[PDB]
């Protein structure tokens, strides 16, 4: 299927895994972070003995399946499902061995070391192959945007990243990340809708409803505004259909499950919002580049495809921060795969070819010495 | 006969109400780009004249 | 962790094959038929060995049937 | 043409497959006879000394051990195969299944018990 | 009707004749000059067991080559000679793949009509042309200039 | 029975293909509108931006 020599291209982002080879624009096999396995046990003869579903194979059963996720805030819970994931894009959708070309994985900013040595050693003694590597999505999210100055916000399903890079520099000491995103905001609407009446407490009407906000949820231009004119509702409420069929009703609550984001308060937490993160990072940052941070801010995640988000970011920088200076912020199309598409170009590069690292020196060095390597 | 016409109306039906379906979604989401593109640039529209303003002052 | 002794293992399950030999309370003579015995072994080994290797080409024959079949259902 | 003809042509199919097989599975024999001969050679004990014959035998244990390690290997390889394809077959039944299940009609009745009964000392050949 | 019409044509003279007695003796005072799901389901009743008529249509249509919704005496034969189960003990899963291995000689997944005519050639019995394309008609189903592993299996049925 | 539910189909399948027709219209004429604002927009921050460098000069 492959004619050419180059690295596969597997983000395995929190939530969604995307992987494609090198050179594409855009990931072929998207598929959910999602593990089903059999609840019961079934005295039926003939059926798939197959213990671990996996991808697409478990969206389409979610009522049998137990659903664990393989990732939680960062931190790899299971590696067997690690070894699932893997196993199964290699064999069931690519159709390529790993033992005939690299393969560049994405991971996230500040990961645990158990981490990072767990998927190496998995990827060499296990699986033959040729070379690894690992790096971080801010940079490779930047090559895409095609710049080499600003912060990268990504805010994947468990995690937010603020990275900030100026001219071309990472800043390891100001990355700080913090476990607000698409799973937070999904449990708030969970409990905001059981508060409203409909009540449930199962894993697949959670992705249900997921799905529903992804769909529908954006974000409040005026959160305080937006309530008061909502509380007689006429258009500001609309009505969805469920895939079964059921009739949901959904008014305000859309534009208030981001909102969270905002106000950490909601779920009981001292830390901060996204956006007062980011302006106490930009002062963490120096004076005399804050202004080009301000002006090449960038965004990353899946979480970002909300509409109303840049709008509800350049507001609330113009009353944080002074509104004398240009405060332009640059969203480009298709930011999810942009990460991804960064891979696709940062694998072709002759010198990219020459910074892999072998079986074999690894093997002698060890895990912890390839650590060292990398950074 | 009729069972036959039946079902292969029937799955005709079915690929029609899906393909509305994804034509609809899609809509929904091209119209809100649209109005948020309209309303960023009568913002920039008003903050040139603005500028402009500026600039003879 | 398990997956790391799950390689141990795998390295294990190689070493548990092997045995100590002792060339010390034998003479001259048995030590030759002793030497045939483990050149059995060897000739033993190969045997299924080629065995493996015929199924797998047949295997992978089957691997290419079944996805034919797989793209003609769709 | 009619459809004995089609089922003569079938058996004979049959048949001239079973042969096929036959001579197929002579010669993987051969082939392995000949890949057994050219792999492990006969040893050569004429002329060797009490330290060489416990250094010949110490060469064949680490022989023996390389050979154990490449069937493992390839072993691993054909377990991850069958995996591979019991799934792949079991994906292909729930595919193919649909409405393909089939039986022998059992109002077919045996033709002795009914040439009995219909004839009675007529049904002779029958 | 392919085990049916070679059991047909194994049958004996003098039991053909017993067969064309039964058939007269069965549309005895008919209105057809066939034996329909009236005149079928007299029979039966006649020797004792009691037949459904969904099941006595589905009966008639395993048995006519002509249409006509009867069974006349070419379909008598098959009527009364359907007993013995010819079609049955299926070979196992691992013969039916070197089936389709041997007939895929060159290794490609498919079994072109190249294969299918030099296989017949080789069987040795005289091939007709008529029956080279019944049987590429009866493997090959979507009619590409193959047969596949599915159709292959569907090329099993009424084989043995 | 069978004669009014394939009745029933086929009135579903004319209904679903008349308003995935006319959502395909609508959907060509609001992308001709978008691409039509998106160029508006990028001529008001081209404008908006030449105003900015004038003023800091
Ligand atoms: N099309 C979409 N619309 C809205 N939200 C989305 C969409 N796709 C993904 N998300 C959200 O993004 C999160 C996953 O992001 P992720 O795939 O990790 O981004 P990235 O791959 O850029 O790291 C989930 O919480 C999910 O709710
Ligand atoms: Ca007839
Ligand atoms: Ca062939
Ligand atoms: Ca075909
Ligand atoms: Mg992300």
């Amino acid at each position: 299927d492959e004619d050419e020599t180059t690295a596969l291209v597997c983000d395995n982002g929190s939530g969604l895994v995307k992987a494609g080879f090198a050179g594409d624009d855009a990931p072929r096999a998207v598929f959910p972070s999602i593990v089903g396995r059999p609840r019961h046990q079934g005295v039926m003869v003939g059926m798939g003995q197959k213990d671990s579903y996996v991808g697409d194979e478990a969206q389409s059963k979610r009522g049998i399946l137990t659903l664990k996720y393989p990732i939680e805030h960062g931190i790899i819970t299971n590696w067997d499902d690690m070894e699932k994931i893997w196993h199964h894009t290699f064999y069931n959708e690519l159709r390529v061995a790993p033992e005939e070309h690299p393969t560049l994985l994405t991971e996230a900013p500040l990961n645990p070391k158990a981490n990072r040595e767990k998927m190496t050693q998995i990827m060499f003694e296990t699986f033959n192959v040729p070379a690894m590597y690992v790096a971080i999505q801010a940079v490779l999210s930047l090559y895409a945007s095609g710049r080499t100055t600003g912060i990268v916000l990504d805010s994947g399903d468990g995690v937010t990243h603020n990275v900030p890079i100026y001219e071309g520099y990472a800043l390891p000491h100001a990355i700080m990340r913090l476990d607000l995103a698409g799973r937070d905001l999904t449990d708030y609407l969970m409990k905001i809708l059981t508060e409203r009446g409909y009540s449930f407490v199962t894993t697949a009407e959670r992705e249900i409803v997921r799905d529903i906000k992804e769909k529908l949820c954006y974000v409040a231009l005026d959160f305080e505004n937006e309530m008061a004119t909502a509380a007689s509702s006429s258009s500001l409420e609309k009505s969805y259909e469920l895939p079964d069929g059921q009739v949901i009703t959904i008014g305000n609550e859309r534009f208030r499950c981001p909102e969270t984001l905002f106000q950490p308060s909601f779920i009981g937490m001292e830390s901060a919002g996204i956006h007062e993160t980011t302006y106490n990072s930009i002062m963490k940052c120096d004076i005399d580049i804050r202004k080009d941070l301000y002006a090449n801010n960038v965004m990353s995640g899946g979480t970002t495809m909300y509409p109303g988000i840049a709008d509800r970011m350049q507001k609330e920088i113009t009353a944080l921060a002074p509104s004398t200076m240009k405060i332009k912020i640059i969203a480009p199309p298709e930011r999810k795969y942009s990460v991804w598409i960064g891979g696709s170009i940062l694998a072709s590069l002759s010198t990219f070819q020459q910074m892999w690292i072998t079986k074999q020196e690894y093997d002698e060095a060890g895990p912890s010495i390839v650590h060292r390597k990398c950074f | 006969i009729i069972e036959s016409d039946l079902e292969r109306a029937e799955e005709r039906a079915e690929l029609s109400e899906g393909k509305c379906a994804e034509l609809e979604e899609e809509l929904k989401t091209v119209t809100n780009n649209l109005k948020s593109l309209e309303a960023q640039a009568e913002k920039y529209s008003q903050k040139e004249d603005r500028y402009e303003e500026e600039i003879k002052v | 962790g398990k997956r790391q002794t799950e390689r141990e293992k795998k390295k294990k399950i190689l070493a548990e094959r092997r045995k100590v030999l002792a060339i010390d309370h034998l003479n001259e003579d048995q030590l030759r038929e002793k030497a045939k015995e483990l050149w059995q072994s060897i000739y033993n080994l190969e045997a299924e060995k080629f065995d493996l290797q015929e199924k797998f080409k047949q295997q992978k024959y089957e691997i290419n049937v079944l996805r034919n079949r797989i793209n003609d259902n769709q | 043409i009619s459809a004995s003809r089609k089922l003569q042509l079938k058996t004979l199919l049959l048949q001239i497959a079973k042969q096929e097989l036959e001579r197929e599975a002579e010669e993987r024999r051969g082939e392995k006879g000949r890949a057994l001969s050219t792999r492990c050679q006969p040893l050569e004990l004429a002329g060797l000394g009490f330290a060489e014959l416990q250094d010949l035998c110490r060469q064949l244990h680490a022989r023996v051990d390389k050979v154990d390690e490449e069937r493992y290997d390839i072993e691993a390889k054909v377990t991850k195969n069958i995996t591979e394809i019991a799934d792949l077959t079991q994906k292909i039944f729930d595919l193919r299944g649909k409405f393909k299940r089939p039986t022998l009609r059992r109002v077919r009745i045996s033709a002795d018990a009914m040439m009995q009964a219909l004839l009675g000392a007529r049904a002779k050949e029958s | 009707d392919d085990i049916y019409k070679a059991a047909v044509e194994q049958l004996t003279e003098e039991q053909k004749n017993e067969f064309k007695a039964a058939f007269d003796i069965f549309v005895l005072g008919a209105e057809d000059g066939c034996i329909s799901t009236k005149e079928l389901g007299k029979v039966m009743r006649m020797l004792g067991q009691n037949p459904t008529p969904e099941e006595l249509q589905e009966m008639i249509d395993e048995v006519d080559e002509d249409g006509s919704g009867t069974v006349d005496f070419d379909e008598f034969l098959v009527m009364m000679v359907r007993c013995m189960k010819d079609d049955s003990k299926g070979k196992s899963e691992e013969e039916l793949s070197d089936l389709f291995r041997m007939f895929d000689k060159n290794a490609d997944g498919y079994i072109d009509l190249d294969e299918l005519k030099i296989m017949l050639q080789a069987t040795g019995e005289t091939i007709t042309e008529d029956d080279i394309e019944e049987l590429m008609k009866d493997g090959d189903k979507n009619n590409d200039g193959r047969i596949d592993y599915d159709e292959f299996l569907e090329f099993m049925k009424g084989v043995e």
